[PDB]
RNA sequence: UCGGCCUCCGAACGGUAAGAGCCUAGCAUGUAGAACUGGUU
RNA sequence: GUGCUCGCUUCGGCAGCACAUAUACUAAAAUUGGAACGAUACAGAGAAGAUUAGCAUGGCCCCUGCGCAAGGAUGACACGCUCGUGAAGCGUU
């Protein structure tokens, strides 16, 4: 099914329309994910936390272990940060195109600098390490075209940029990450804001998790076993005796001890 | 509990559609007509079926025993299960083997 | 380590007629989940409406279930039947229901209560409906009958307040001045209005109710005779008779026109008093009303 | 098989991660005439409400009457058994 | 007068306890409600 | 408001017809109640000598985390149940 999502936007009465340059809306997106970060950090109560402007976290003062504790963020608030400053970059270079302090062959050369070195001027890749994969394309598609470029009397100068393979594939990704943070964004604003279950879905049974469990389980097998093999009176059923008689049966098990109770019965 | 917004990564759609048996897999249309009573015993018949100067001595001769290696024949006797995890013969080589 | 309220989604609002206006055609909006409740904490199905012209778009405060509970308005806080705060109804009827205040125990509560009314019917106040089949003792002398629309008056504007509503005569709210703030009429917290703890107007008209001897009569000396004012000739001593005869057996019935006065004596103690109960402000027979005192 | 799958539609469609009608009131207390428009939810907008309120359990159905045959009362040579 | 084959690449937790409550921040709501005095032995 | 009248008839307007028919959590507020956990102070790190790795288990205890992952001091918290005295019922004297 097809489901249009921003026609259903559109269908609404929050949704508006209108027609706008290009720059003014990339700088109209940089300001509101500013924002509303600065707004999810004042939901957080994480005052000593301060967003620069490019998307910098950085603390205003030296962290207790509390606030330390408190103020660890996960994979999705990251990876949104490092988005919106990769935008940040490329919103800028074009705003500083369009007060004339560089040039189109400048900002060409800019654009191309970015989308080859997405992994030197963002921490884009420790969040979500998949992405090296892209990287390393960017990194071949400069390759396969600087020496396409530097060819007859042009040189080794930084005058080349054909940024188109670069951002087909930053598009290409973001066509592929977009549902992930989507789910990942809405959990962080469902913990924020329905709170954490406590117990809620079950754990599962981990590696870490197995040896006791598995006794866990046996405990509560004998445990069943010994309710239904008492015959009828007897109110003290010394359950907690037996469970001890049986992990010392264990332990003598264990050490090639002879196990024997002198007075015990026999089912 | 339906009112939450969060949703697990591996409580994603997936799976879709429930296969169903076709007529050379056991449809039960098919499974309602059978007598699988006649079927079970010419199989089993079929398993049954298939189941089945100076003299010197000899060289050797200045040793002092002899035919030690007479009965040793083990056959069918790596065959055998043992319920007991200590006597058990897989238990038995893994002990021998990963202990010089 | 699973148990929480349920959300109460349903339509059909339960409203006075007061609240919901004069016009037979209403707009209606419906939020599924929008606000919570004002008591129980749980979020429910918001209705919000304009009852008029000028009114103030009101729009329901409590669930579905506490109003069911207390059988009143889900905006107003008031009896459906009567119009009157449920402290004054509880002092009517009975006062030995209660409430938990703690929130985990009001919402353990309210879940049982919800539990039960949806293993029940669906659409009854518990017993205490069932306490309520005695009815008319005082609370019937000070209901209101015509619908009180000033309660859906507009709020008072603040910035006229302070004299600086710029928009005039454009400002939907009141520019007029507030009541005194000293009062303590004013204070009217919303959880002692439905918990009948304190409210000031409960407690006004309480003190209004009690100064209206409508039940009181008993102005003689052991006697049981009690003159009955305003029925003269149009209530003869048939309608007196037919009266005293719910009450058992009566001594004298008589009706002289030339003081306008009905005689009304009975040989039982309680049958008399039960007939000057009955007449004193209350009764209507024949066309004439009759107000019992001492003869 | 209808009613589970309306159950596993309303499951799906409360899992899926995203008219006016006319009724006739009776107050009981003269028929009034509601237009029910429900209001656009806005999209953009988180969930209002805590939904982590634990309580504990409440009371479960009344017990059922307990048929037994009645009961074989133990020696004490099957109490010391 | 006779050959080309070129992996890697970094981040979090894992250490600088936990509890406590007094004034303090931030943040939620823009609310429901104001009923008042009259009859003859 | 716009457009037109077998109009009234001035040339302005009136009258009629046709179209156009129900916004707003209505605030630029007054209010109201809840609080990060930082300063000081109280405070003081599991396992019978000491230094310690941990996995669980229960739920009106939570926090970080996208978590059916992993952390938060092992996240914290979570011990004391074989004889006489009387009473009732049953059978014998
Ligand atoms: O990493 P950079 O500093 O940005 O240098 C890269 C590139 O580096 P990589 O191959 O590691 O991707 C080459 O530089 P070298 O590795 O050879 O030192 C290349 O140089 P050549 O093609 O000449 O071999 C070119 O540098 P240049 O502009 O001089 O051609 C280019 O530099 P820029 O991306 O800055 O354009
Ligand atoms: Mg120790
Ligand atoms: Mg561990
Ligand atoms: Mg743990
Ligand atoms: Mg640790
Ligand atoms: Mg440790
Ligand atoms: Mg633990
Ligand atoms: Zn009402
Ligand atoms: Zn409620
Ligand atoms: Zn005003």
């Amino acid at each position: 099914k097809k489901r249009y999502l921003f026609r259903s936007f559109k269908a609404t009465k929050f949704f508006q329309s209108t027609k706008l340059d290009w720059v003014e809306v990339g700088l109209q997106v940089c300001r509101q994910g500013y924002n509303m970060l600065n707004l999810l950090i004042h939901r957080k109560n994480l005052n000593y936390l301060h967003l620069d402007y490019n998307f910098n976290l950085k603390p205003v003062k030296t962290l207790t272990t509390k606030e330390r504790k408190k103020s660890r963020f996960g994979n999705a608030f990251h990876l949104c940060r490092e988005v919106l400053r990769l935008t940040k970059l490329v919103v800028d270079s074009h705003v500083q195109y369009r007060l004339g302090n560089v040039d189109a062959f400048q900002l060409a050369d800019g654009l191309q600098y970015i989308f080859a070195h997405v992994g030197q001027l963002t921490g884009m890749y420790r969040y979500k390490y998949k992405l090296m994969r892209q990287i390393r394309m960017c990194k071949d598609l400069k390759h396969l075209i600087y020496y396409r470029f530097n060819t007859g009397p042009v040189g080794k100068g930084p005058g080349c940029g054909f940024w188109a393979a670069g951002w087909r594939v930053w598009l290409f990704f973001m066509r592929g990450i977009t549902p992930l943070l989507e789910r990942w964004l809405g959990n962080l604003l469902a913990r924020q804001f329905e709170g954490r279950h406590s117990k809620g879905v079950a754990k599962t049974v981990t590696k870490q998790r197995v040896e006791s469990h598995f006794d866990l389980e046996l405990r509560a097998a004998v445990m069943h076993d010994i309710l239904d093999m008492m015959p009828e009176g007897i109110k003290q059923n010394k359950a907690r005796t037996i469970l001890q008689h049986l992990s010392e049966a264990w332990r003598c098990w264990k050490a090639n001890i002879p196990w024997k109770v002198p007075g015990l019965p026999t089912p | 509990s339906q009112l939450s917004k969060q949703y697990s990564s591996r409580d994603l759609p997936s799976h879709t559609k429930i296969k169903y048996r076709q007529t050379t897999q056991d449809a039960p249309e098919e499974v309602r007509n059978r007598d699988f009573r006649r079927e079970l015993e010419e199989r089993e018949r079929a398993a049954a079926r298939e189941k089945n100067f100076k003299v010197k001595r000899r060289w050797d001769d200045d040793v002092v025993f002899k035919n030690c290696a007479k009965g040793v024949d083990d056959q069918k006797k790596d065959k055998r299960f043992v319920n007991d995890t200590l006597r058990s013969e897989f238990h038995k080589k893994f002990m021998e083997k990963y202990i010089k | 380590t699973y148990n929480r309220q349920n959300w109460e989604d349903a339509d059909f609002p339960i409203l006075c007629q007061t609240c919901l206006g004069e016009n037979p055609y209403i707009r209606m909006t419906k939020e599924k989940y929008g606000k919570e409740c004002k008591i129980c904490a749980r979020p429910f199905t918001v209705f919000r409406w304009c009852p008029g012209v000028r009114m103030r778009f009101k729009k329901t405060e409590v669930c579905q279930t506490c109003s069911k509970l207390k059988n009143v308005c889900q905006t107003c806080l008031l009896d459906l039947e009567y119009g009157l705060p449920i402290q004054v109804r509880d002092a009517g009827l009975s006062f030995k229901d209660d409430m938990p205040k703690s929130d985990v125990n009001k919402e353990y509560y309210t879940q049982n209560m919800e539990r039960e009314i949806s293993n029940s019917d669906g659409t009854r106040p518990v017993g205490m409906l069932g306490k309520a089949t005695s009815t008319s003792d005082m609370l019937l002398k000070l209901a209101r009958t015509t619908p009180y629309y000033k309660r859906n008056r507009p709020h008072i504007c603040s910035f006229w307040v302070k004299g600086e509503c710029k928009r005039g005569e454009e400002c939907p709210y009141r520019h007029e001045k507030p009541t005194d703030p000293d009062d303590p009429l004013a204070d009217q917290n919303i959880k002692d209005r439905y918990y009948g703890i304190n409210d000031p107007v409960a407690d006004k008209l309480l003190k209004r109710a009690s100064t209206m001897p409508r039940l009181d009569p008993p102005e003689d000396k052991t006697i049981t005779t009690l003159y009955v004012g305003g029925l003269g000739d149009t209530i003869t001593e048939t309608d007196l008779r037919n009266h005293f005869y719910q009450f058992g057996e009566i001594r004298t019935i008589t009706v002289v026109q030339r003081q306008q006065c009905a005689f009304i004596q009975f040989a039982t103690r309680q049958a008399a008093e039960v007939a000057a109960e009955k007449s004193f402000n209350k009764l209507i027979v024949n066309g004439r009303r009759l107000n019992v005192k001492w003869g | 098989r209808v009613a589970l799958e309306k159950s596993v539609s309303q499951k799906v469609a409360a899992a899926m991660p995203v008219p006016a009608q006319y009724i006739r009131y009776t107050p009981s207390q003269k028929q009034r005439v509601i237009r029910m428009v429900e209001m656009q939810k806005d999209p953009m907008e988180p969930p209002r409400f805590k939904i982590n309120k634990k309580i504990p359990r409440g009371p479960p159905s009344p017990p059922a009457p307990v048929m037994h045959s009645p009961s074989r009362k133990m020696t004490v040579k099957e109490q010391q058994e």
